């Protein structure tokens, strides 16, 4: 099929560089017991001097 | 952790399969073959509803073959963060194709491909983004998910092997002849990492450049790399000995694993607990294809053999790390886990699980309770062992600097109540109703708890000299008199023993203390003294213990189970069988009925006569009362939102005695199933029984029921009951005993005549309710004012 | 907090009309800690750390000039000793072995050497000297030896190995890579005495070098050379700059004769000793943390060396201020940093400041941070479970006290002998001035503006403060000094600490000794039931009820608070929760036919069966209600 068949990250002679749609990106949920390890949350001091 | 067999893909079209790529996020297996067979399919669920399949599954859902080459592929990448999949072929054709929402189709979406050169190893980014690809030549090209190239510089030295860090900033290179060395993002030497794995192999004067070729180099992702204080998180193999693993680059004390096979692929966890080894080992006089588990320290969990005499090339993990797929010739085994899991039922219905956390040094556990649905959470640095008893649950955890071992109690809300410290390694841990038993490679130690009737021995105030509530600790192989009370300096760990201990069993008034020789000692627990020595032929692995103590199940470690009888000094072994057995247990009630699972197949057996089994994924929690109660653990650690279902979760199953009995009562007469019950004569026959009569509204078989039974408190309940008029309000009144205070309260409603409502509301004590109900009911002040007034003292006290 | 001498090993053979001196020059300290070298004129010196005494005697006739500078090799196995011979050596070392040091392999300059330096990963020797500059590897045995124009006088190698700098007296700072290359040249107008790399560090994961110039100033360079503007100015030359292990702290030493330790942002912490002359060298001693292990590491450990001939030792150890209201328990951590910890769920909240915290304060849903010359005070959002911490306000007030404290809209400094109320703006409002020390402070209960407290003093008589009355209460008198007062539920008793952990218990409406006990450590009374008393001593904690023998458990800590069937008990700086059996009083209140107290008593969660014990009593003794 080969639908765009062009060589990319520049092997060929001619600039022929493709272009691949990242719109549909996977992501990975995070368990509910590995999200409560977050209890320790950092507070930075206000430095304002 | 336990590890079997499953399904077997079978070929393609009869070509040998080198190559298998899982998916983590959507479960998407792809194998490659010899001419050009790319196929990529989805695979079974393992647990369906909340039962066996009808249709069994059976069902291929995408297996569509990509093929587009003429020569063999032997790189198959997949994109976890998109659907980009990478193929190589042998004539350096490297191939991307991407997932289009049409009938299952994918299609070419890159055709690179560079002549005169011979592809080695093609890497992904772990973000995703970047593609490092290397040739035997040297050239290292670095490519973006769009297209553009980062950089393609060129390298004096060959390369093998590529890894890249977690972070992505830099990268790990290994040369054909043998040597790793550490490059920039950018292409800049940093480094060459030193070896003291390959021990007495290697030139004796140069140990840089060995003339062993690399097998496989493996970092875990998700790992810190700039930190000392952290598990091993980077392993390094060679074709065939020494495996070494470091918790970092710059790391100059690895840790040493030596293993009697030829490495050929290494893997590690979704959650980095262990790693696979995959290979060929000829300790068997031949050829044979093994895969062995080690934990992240190194101890040689399991080793998993094929049917076949042939190599193991490839493993993948599932997403979740339950399943694993295994390239063997022309097939892809598909492997099955069961881990450790530590978790603890107790008989208050309340469940602790204990949960790794992504640091893999913390843990959390969670105490649910099956009834009223509660949740509570604690938080634990280090967790050794989990034991449970009928109220109260023991955790045994390690204090990492002093060599010490807190062993706590905590009760359902998980309260630490009297904890001990100890100086003993926990190798076997176990809790018997009045006491803690924990035993090390050569040293017992044993803690009472709980005194002679029923009562802490914690708080005592009379003799001076301890009476009840001590500690003792003595040797496995001299002195079998009981010690005095230990501490944690004075007590002497330093010998060793040349017979080790491997289990150890619990009773009322029996301990069971196993050998790997193959011998077992049994002690009193009045005053611990040796009476009996049983002779075991191979070593025992998981053991158990009979009510009454007539009887035991011995599991070997080959996963063999047999019954033994114990007996004054003497030895019999019942002939049973059932190979390849993993899970055993006696009930607590009834002297001869277990449950022992095999294989994912549940088997309850009595006087030694099996009945048919049944297809369980979940595990054992108790044997009760002719019934088995079982939780799934792993929808547990897959929950979506936080919400637990007991109605989804546990799921109980009765033995076919009481089936038939219910079929019986469902069925025939009333005089029949007395008589029929009457040889039986348990007390769950006679509860059910009773409350049958009763629901039929029936006092004759219920008051025959209760004296059977002999219980005086139902007695004076049904005579209360017998002289009453009207139909309705017995009913209500049942109701409300057994536990149901809402039917009672609606059948009031139907029946009218609201003040014996509201008297049964203000006697049973709740004292809300009766607030509600009485206003704008009827507006009386006296009977508010005191029913406020009682309000208010219960929210005082 | 309290730094502490622990050997002092003096070398008083100062030798007139010769060039050798008696002073010492540097000091090196092993990375595991078991040993610790020095360089004397002529002689070099090997110490035990822990215990005072040369383990191997002084070798002497090896250099026939002095030793400017001795290192390790980050793994205890090397020796590199540069001396004015124009020669360096490099020796092998191993504790084990019969021989333990001994010569390896030298090679000399052409001019004499001044300074010396190691690779952390690959073990290379860079040597620099007047007019040369030399790398040495040990896989070749082939020195590489170039020429400069001015005499360098310090060098470090960079933690990943990578990159090097080195100063020069003229003022000229180089950066270099493995290949000596010029990376980066800064120039300046002062001469360069010390300099080092900061460490690695999974926050910071960046090296930038630290460099103290002698016109009182430390600079911060990047790789590139470009200045990260810091430049703090200082009152004294620095001397020498050596950073603990995991970037946290930074010991500075120079002129004035005192060695003092910094944060890595610059905030004083405190100073470790005043040798009365120049500190030439001063070292810390480097840590090994294992995989998850648990440890306070308050102990630290200083080596210095001054211009006299003294090689001393110092301990400092950091003391615990923590506090404890209601379901908190806020706690400093390793210094800078505030840690909240929640009994339930054992969840941490972690606060990080920059300066060193000196008191910490907890009242109703606020926290009290006390910053060197800074108040800060944070809320919390009570219909959440989880807590929220915001700055409604800050002080910039500088304050010094001991003892601080806050209350509703107002704060209280216990300094000296004097008690200060400081409005939440910052301006002074009250005073109060006793005869002595005021050494214990409670905080009771009350409406706003209206808080009453009470003091101890020195002397040991007990006093009461309101905040509008401005006149003292004298409530009693105690002969010896008080350590720690608490006040009972109901406010009816008081039990009171001496100096000697000597108990003792007043009753309030008369002023009466009625309970004394001997060698108690901490105490603490219910706040549920008024009676129940909690002492703990070194290793055993009792619990009394009125009148009734003591209960004994054997439980390992202090006793810091006592909540309705809880007992809480601090070990080190980790606390935890035990409950307690209510069962032994519910009886002995049965005895003596108390029902309405044994109920009190069953009320405090005990378990079901002692319930129905109770209601069968009562049920005989005719007590319905019950």
């Amino acid at each position: 099929m080969a639908a765009k068949g062009k060589q990319g990250w520049g092997f060929g002679g001619k600039d022929q560089n493709v272009k691949i749609d990242t719109s549909q990106q996977d992501q990975k949920k995070q368990n509910i017991w590995e999200q409560n390890n977050e209890d320790l949350i950092f507070v930075p001091d206000l430095t304002q001097e | 952790m336990f590890v079997f067999l499953s399904k077997k893909i079978g070929m393609p079209n009869n070509a040998k399969i080198e190559a298998v790529c899982w998916n983590k996020e959507q479960g998407w297996i792809a194998a490659g073959g010899e001419k050009g067979i790319l196929k990529v399919l989805k695979i079974e669920d393992q647990r369906q509803k909340d039962g066996s399949n009808p249709t069994t599954t059976g069902q291929l859902l995408v297996n569509n073959t990509l093929e587009y080459h003429t020569s063999n592929v032997y790189l198959v990448t997949w994109n976890d963060r998109y659907r980009k999949l990478t193929s190589v072929e042998e004539n350096g054709i490297i191939v991307v194709w991407a997932y289009f929402r049409e009938l299952q189709l994918w299609k070419e979406e890159m055709i690179n491909d560079r002549k005169k050169s011979v592809v080695r190893d093609l890497k992904w980014s772990p973000d995703g983004q970047k593609v490092c690809i290397a040739y035997e030549d040297g050239a290292v090209i670095v490519g973006s998910v769009e297209g553009s190239p980062l950089w393609r510089k060129e390298f004096p030295h060959k390369l093998a092997l590529i890894e890249w860090s977690p972070d992505s900033k830099m990268m790990i290179f290994g040369t054909p002849e043998g040597e790793v060395r550490v490059y920039d993002s950018q292409g800049m030497e940093m480094q060459r990492l030193k070896i003291h794995c390959l021990q007495k192999l290697i030139d004796p004067s140069k140990s840089f450049s060995p003339d062993l070729p690399l097998a496989a180099i493996d970092w875990f992702p998700q790992a810190k790399m700039y930190t000392d204080d952290t598990p091993p998180g980077l392993c390094i193999a060679y074709q065939c000995g020494r495996v070494q693993l470091m918790k970092n680059e710059k790391d100059d004390e690895p840790v040493l694993i030596d293993t009697m096979m030829k490495i050929f692929t290494v893997k590690w966890n979704p959650s980095g607990s262990m790693f696979a080894i995959s290979g060929t080992q000829d300790e068997n006089g031949e050829l044979k294809g093994v895969v062995q588990f080690y934990s992240n320290a190194g101890h040689h969990l399991k080793t998993l053999r094929v049917p076949g005499s042939d190599r193991v090339t490839g493993v993948s993990w599932e997403g979740s790390g339950l399943r694993i797929a295994m390239a063997v010739n022309q097939a892809i085994f598909f492997a099955n886990i069961k881990p450790d899991h530590k978790w603890a039922y107790m008989s208050d219905g309340t469940l602790a699980f204990a949960y790794q956390k992504i640091d893999r040094v913390e843990y959390t556990i969670i105490f649910w309770d099956t009834i009223n649905n509660k949740k509570n959470l604690k938080f634990v640095k280090n967790l050794c062992c989990l034991r449970a008893s009928g109220d109260l649950c023991c955790i045994v955890t390690e204090l990492i600097g002093y060599d010490l071992w807190q062993i706590d109690l905590c009760n359902s809300i998980g309260s630490p109540i009297d904890s001990k410290q100890i100086n003993i390694y926990p190798n076997a841990v176990t809790m018997t109703k009045t006491h803690i038993i924990v035993c090390s490679q050569d040293h017992v130690y044993a803690w009472q708890y709980k005194n002679q009737v029923e009562r802490l021995t914690t708080f005592e105030q009379q003799t001076g000299l301890r009476r009840v509530g001590r500690e003792q600790a003595w040797f496995i192989d001299k002195e079998n008199d009981s010690n005095n009370q230990y501490d944690k300096d004075t007590y002497d760990v330093e010998p060793q023993s040349e017979d080790v201990i491997c289990t150890v069993a619990a009773n009322e008034n029996f301990l069971l203390v196993a050998r790997i020789s193959g011998t077992i000692n049994v002690y009193t627990f009045p005053h611990i003294s040796l009476e009996n020595k049983l002779h075991i032929q191979t070593r025992p692995s998981q053991m158990s213990l009979n009510k009454d103590a007539t009887r035991l199940a011995i599991i070997d470690h080959n996963g063999n189970l047999n019954i033994l009888k114990i007996t004054p000094q003497g030895d019999e072994l019942l002939p049973f069988e059932k190979k390849e057995c993993w899970f055993v247990k006696y009930s607590d009630d009834i002297p001869e009925s277990f449950v022992f699972m095999e294989r994912s197949r549940m088997y309850i057996v009595n006087d030694q006569t099996p009945e048919e089994p049944i297809i369980t994924e979940g595990y054992i929690c108790q044997y009760k009362d002719f019934q088995v109660k079982i939780v799934y653990l792993d929808d547990i650690m897959k929950s979506p939102d936080g919400v637990l279902r007991k109605e989804e979760l546990t799921l109980e199953i009765e033995a076919n005695i009481l089936k038939d009995i219910k079929d019986q009562l469902y069925k025939k007469s009333m005089q029949e199933m007395f008589i029929v019950i009457k040889q039986h004569d348990n007390d769950c026959l006679w509860r059910v029984y009773a409350k049958k009569a009763l629901e039929d509204n029936d006092f004759d078989s219920a008051e025959n029921a209760f004296v059977q039974c002999k219980d005086y408190a139902s007695l004076k309940f049904l005579q209360r009951v017998r002289e009453l008029d009207d139909r309705e309000r017995q009913r209500a009144e049942i109701q409300c005993y057994f536990n149901k205070v809402e039917e009672a309260e609606e059948i009031y409603n139907k029946i009218e005549r609201r003040d014996l409502s509201i008297q049964m509301r203000m006697k049973l004590g709740d004292w809300a309710q009766v607030v509600d109900q009485i206003r704008e009911g009827t507006g009386q002040d006296v009977e508010l004012q005191k029913a406020r007034l009682e309000l208010g003292n219960y929210y005082a006290e | 907090m309290k730094c502490s001498e622990l050997w002092t090993e003096i070398i008083p053979k100062n030798d007139p009309n010769s060039n050798i001196t008696n002073q010492v020059w540097s000091c090196s300290f092993n990375n595991d800690g078991s040993i610790l070298l020095a360089c004397v004129g002529d002689a070099i010196l090997v110490y035990d750390s822990f215990t005072g005494n040369l383990v191997n005697k002084a070798i002497r006739g090896g250099q026939k000039e002095q030793i400017n500078c001795i290192k390790f090799s980050k793994d205890g196995k090397r020796f590199a000793t540069a001396s004015n011979d124009k020669t360096v050596w490099v020796w092998s070392f191993d504790v084990n072995k019969n021989p333990k040091l001994a010569p390896e392999v030298k090679y000399s300059h052409t001019d004499k050497v001044l300074c010396l330096a190691f690779n952390p990963l690959t073990h290379q020797i860079f040597s620099g000297g007047a007019q040369d500059y030399a790398l040495w590897t040990p896989d070749q045995q082939s020195i590489e030896k170039s020429k400069f124009k001015d005499k360098i006088i310090t060098c470090a190698w960079s933690w990943d190995g990578l990159y090097l700098g080195f100063g020069t007296m003229g003022g000229i700072i180089g950066i270099r890579n493995r290949a000596l290359e010029q990376l980066a040249e800064i120039q300046r107008s002062f001469p360069i005495w010390c300099m080092d790399w900061t460490p690695i560090t999974p926050d910071y994961q960046n090296s930038v070098l630290v460099v103290g110039v002698w016109e009182q100033s430390i600079a911060h360079y990047n790789i590139q050379g470009q200045q990260l503007g810091s430049d703090k100015k200082l009152t004294y030359d620095p001397i020498d700059i050596n950073f603990s292990t995991q970037g946290e702290f930074l010991l500075v030493s120079g002129t004035n004769n005192k060695c003092t330790l910094y944060t890595r942002e610059g905030g004083f912490l405190i100073d470790v000793a005043t040798k009365n002359d120049w500190v030439w060298n001063n070292k810390l001693k480097p840590v090994i943390k294992e995989a998850g292990s648990v440890a306070v590491q308050d102990q630290l450990h200083v080596a210095l060396t001054t211009n006299d001939g003294e090689i001393s030792m110092f301990k400092i150890q950091q003391l615990t201020v923590h506090a404890l209201e209601g379901d908190k328990y806020a706690y400093r951590d390793n210094l800078t940093d505030i840690v909240v910890q929640s009994m339930s769920s054992n969840q941490r909240i972690r606060l990080k400041c920059k300066e060193l915290v000196k008191n910490i304060s907890i009242y109703k849903d606020k926290l009290a941070a006390h910053l060197t010359e800074r108040i800060l005070i944070y809320g919390t959002s009570s219909e959440d479970s989880q807590m929220k911490y915001k700055l409604h306000k800050r002080i910039v007030k500088k304050v010094e006290a001991h003892i601080l404290e806050i209350v509703s809209n107002h704060l209280i400094a216990c300094v000296k002998n004097k008690v200060q109320l400081y409005q939440l703006s910052g301006d002074l409002e009250k005073e109060w001035v006793f005869d002595s020390r005021v050494n214990c402070i409670k905080i009771i209960g009350g409406m706003p503006n209206k808080e009453g407290a009470y003091v101890g003093l020195k002397n040991g008589q007990i006093f009461k403060i309101f905040v509008d009355n401005s006149f003292p209460i004298p409530i009693l008198n105690h002969n010896i000094s008080i350590k720690n007062i608490d006040a009972s539920q109901k406010r009816k008793r008081l039990a009171v600490v001496d100096k000697n952990s000597n108990l003792t218990v007043y009753d309030l409406s008369n002023k009466e000794q009625v309970f004394q006990e001997m060698n108690i450590v901490s105490c603490a009374f219910n706040n549920n039931f008024d009676d129940l008393l909690a002492f703990s001593s070194t290793d055993t904690t009792f619990i009394r009820c009125s009148n009734h023998p003591p209960l004994s458990q054997k439980i390992s800590g202090q006793v810091v608070g006592f909540k309705a069937n809880k007992l809480f008990v601090l070990n080190d700086n980790v606390m935890s929760t035990i409950d307690v059996s209510m069962t032994q009083t519910m009886i002995k209140y049965l005895e003596r036919k108390e029902f309405q107290s044994a109920y009190e008593i069953s009320l405090l969660g005990v378990t079901d069966q002692d319930f129905l014990y109770l209601g069968n009593e009562a049920l005989i003794a005719t007590q319905f209600a019950i």
